[PDB]
């Protein structure tokens, strides 16, 4: 959020600014905000706009803000978090398993509009599924797949 | 006969022909019979003596002494007929071949 104001200016009474010739400064923007309005001079101005060329350079030189260590990228962190956080999600599978057993066992009638109004309590089938098994596969296959990637190369 | 373990009686059975001869095609079966013996020998085993390589399957010792070196070799030693031990290491190595199957997640489900 910025703003440039352009001396919000009321001199007289029958002239707003000297240029009114084109609608990219007075109607392609964005109209001000309501209390802007309010507690500012009703004659506002200006149009912020990054209008910098976009310089490829320093926007190539920027970039990722999170790349890591090129050996970094090869890292396998462990082994035995691995083994013992997926005994940790088996768990809550199974829960979320018994959750969405009895959820399909109502199959109620009540309309799913009237499903959406009692859902506020702790009540979240299939609401995970996705959020640990992916998290399983990204878990697994990296740590299958960088335990692969450092073999036939290193002897 | 030749889907049993069994593989002699076939020749007694040949004794009897209902047709003209019935020999060439037993020559083709005389060149299966040698190549069959041959290849479920030659994996590993524990030495065979002379005798039982030599009459108790075919040719009543006219050149199998010969025949042996014709077609696999195996060096004589103490009348003894040795196979050597021929089992592969299991090389664990499994990068090329199952690399696509360390891929089996991305490369099928787009994700």
């Amino acid at each position: 959020v910025i703003d440039a104001f352009r001396l919000i200016n009321a001199n007289m009474m029958v002239l707003g600014h000297e240029p009114r010739q084109t609608t990219s400064n007075l109607g392609h923007l964005n109209k001000p905000s309501i209390q802007a309005l309010i507690h500012g001079l009703n004659r506002h101005y200006y149009s912020i706009t990054i209008n910098y060329r976009k310089n490829e350079l320093e926007q190539k030189m920027l970039l990722n803000l999170h790349k890591k260590s090129w050996m970094e990228g090869l890292t396998l962190q462990d082994y035995s978090e691995h083994c013992k956080h997926n005994e940790s999600v088996v768990k809550e599978m199974l829960e979320l398993a018994k959750n969405y057993n009895k959820a399909v066992e109502e199959e109620d009638k009540m309309t799913p509009e009237q499903l959406a109004i009692k859902n506020v309590g702790k009540q979240d089938p299939k609401r995970h599924l996705e959020e640990h098994v992916d998290v399983l596969m990204t878990s697994n296959i990296v740590q299958c797949l960088a335990a692969m990637l450092d073999t036939v190369v290193f002897k | 006969y030749l889907m049993e373990g069994s593989y002699n009686k076939v020749f007694l059975a040949k004794g009897n022909i209902p047709a003209e001869s019935y020999t060439f095609f037993i020559d083709i079966l005389l060149d299966t019979i040698r190549d069959e013996i041959a290849g479920c020998i030659e994996k590993a085993y524990e030495k065979i003596l002379f005798t039982e390589a030599t009459r108790i399957l075919f040719f009543n010792t006219p050149k199998k002494m010969t025949d042996y070196a014709k077609k696999r070799g195996w060096v004589l030693g103490p009348n003894n007929y040795y196979s050597f031990a021929s089992q592969q290491q299991k090389p664990e190595d499994t990068t090329i071949p199952s690399t696509e199957l360390a891929k089996q997640v991305i490369e099928y489900a787009r994700q």
